[PDB]
């Protein structure tokens, strides 16, 4: 499994960015896909996934009514689209994936991208 | 269970894989340090997937323990776990556990994982009915009975087992994502009122018919079912064989040793689509 980043930037509070993500390789039919962030240094942190082949989706408290998860099945995709941006979401982005979406929220067992910086400017 | 007295890490975990897991774990320098109770009761996660592990004897000092990771280890046995009353997330991947009561106590366990391991008696997870997560997948297991009590599972796999019978599903309506393929499911109406589905696999079986008498103008029933009984058309048919409902039918002036035909049907459950697929196999007595 692989998972290739595009996306993220520089942009004023306020505004707004999008990630995707794509799955390459040995993907099961229905799998969980979407990001953790984290500061550098600090601890990382669930931002979205959705079940890519299902429906669900799960967003954290912070981001849950600015921030939207989407996906394109056919071409095993994710997107987020980020609007409202605030100062606390600059960050580095991860794709991930776990076949299972409760054991993606635990990240231990995940495929991790490499990241991608997102950065919010006053 | 409680050290007294500081004791060397390797006289209380007595697996030297185990015995290093722990000293990482503490950020202890050698396996000959002393640990104390109170580092003990610190360790919260522990996480050893693919470390050569053949016991965790020792665990049973690690009150505090809430998640567990020991997937692809040499794990025979889990009676050290018994008592670890915090646990919420147990990985057991890719050992050969099968003392599942061994865990009826884990009253906080929310998520357990222990596909590939030879199981095939799952009567012990009865005891677990709080269970949110439950992976079985690439095991043996035909009798899913207790299943029925599991009334708090939104996600479960048994895909890759030996399961007909999945009527003890019928009635499990928090499930939200379930995982069948590669099992013996003909008839999918246990599945009928799962209508919270999100997600939801089946494919890949293969049903297995009782053997009948071979002739040389064989009627077998279709058996395959969608969610309200109705059959399931055969998509493709061995031994130049037909259909005409419910009856496939073949001519074999041959004996030959089984015939067999192939299904596929999309279903919708819920917001779930599924891609019920699978062979049917009628083997013949000559």
């Amino acid at each position: 499994v692989k998972l290739e980043e595009s996306g993220g930037g520089s942009v004023q509070a306020g505004g707004s960015l999008r990630l995707s993500c794509a799955a390459s390789g040995h993907t099961y039919s229905t799998y969980c896909m979407g990001w953790f962030r984290q500061v550098p240094g600090k601890e990382r942190e669930g931002v979205a996934r959705i079940n890519v082949g299902g429906s669900s989706t799960w967003y954290a408290d912070s981001v849950r009514d600015r921030f939207t998860i989407s996906q394109d099945n056919a071409k095993n995709t994710v997107y987020l689209q980020m609007n409202s941006l605030k100062l606390e979401d600059t960050a580095i982005y991860y794709c991930t994936l776990h076949r299972f979406c409760n054991t993606w929220s635990l990240g231990t067992l995940n495929v991790w991208g490499q990241g991608t910086q997102v950065t919010v400017s006053s | 269970e409680t050290i007294t007295v500081p004791t060397p890490i390797k006289q209380i975990f007595s697996d030297d894989a185990f015995a290093e897991t722990i000293k990482d774990n503490l950020k202890k320098k050698s396996v000959t340090d002393a640990v104390t109770q109170n580092e003990l009761n610190s360790i919260d996660q522990i996480i050893a997937n693919n470390s050569d592990i053949k016991s965790v004897q020792g665990i049973q000092y690690l009150p505090n323990v809430t998640k567990l990771f020991l997937n692809g280890n040499k794990l025979t046995d889990i009676k050290p776990l018994a008592n670890l009353k915090n646990l919420g997330w147990l990985f057991l991947d890719e050992n050969k556990v099968k003392d599942l009561s061994s865990l009826k106590d884990l009253k906080k366990l929310k998520s357990l994982s222990l596909e590939h391991n030879g199981i095939s008696d799952i009567n012990g997870l009865v005891h677990l009915p709080q269970l949110e997560s439950l992976y079985l997948g690439n095991n043996k297991i035909t009798d899913i009975t207790v299943l029925s009590r599991l009334t708090k599972l939104d996600t479960l796999s048994l895909e890759d087992n030996q399961i007909s019978d999945i009527v003890p599903l019928a009635g499990l309506t928090k499930l939200q994502n379930l995982y069948l393929s590669k099992n013996h499911i003909s008839d999918l109406r246990a599945l009928a009122g799962l209508k919270n589905l999100d997600v939801l696999e089946l494919f890949s079986q293969e049903c297995l018919n009782k053997p009948i008498n071979h002739q040389s103008n064989l009627v077998v029933p279709n058996t395959v079912k969608n969610t309200d009984g109705s059959l399931v058309t055969p998509e493709i048919i061995s031994d130049d064989g037909d259909y005409e409902k419910p009856n496939v039918k073949w001519h074999l002036p041959e004996f030959t040793n089984e015939v067999s035909f192939i299904f596929y049907q999309p279903v919708t459950i819920g917001k779930a689509k599924a891609r019920f697929h699978g062979r049917v196999t009628q083997p013949l007595k000559e």
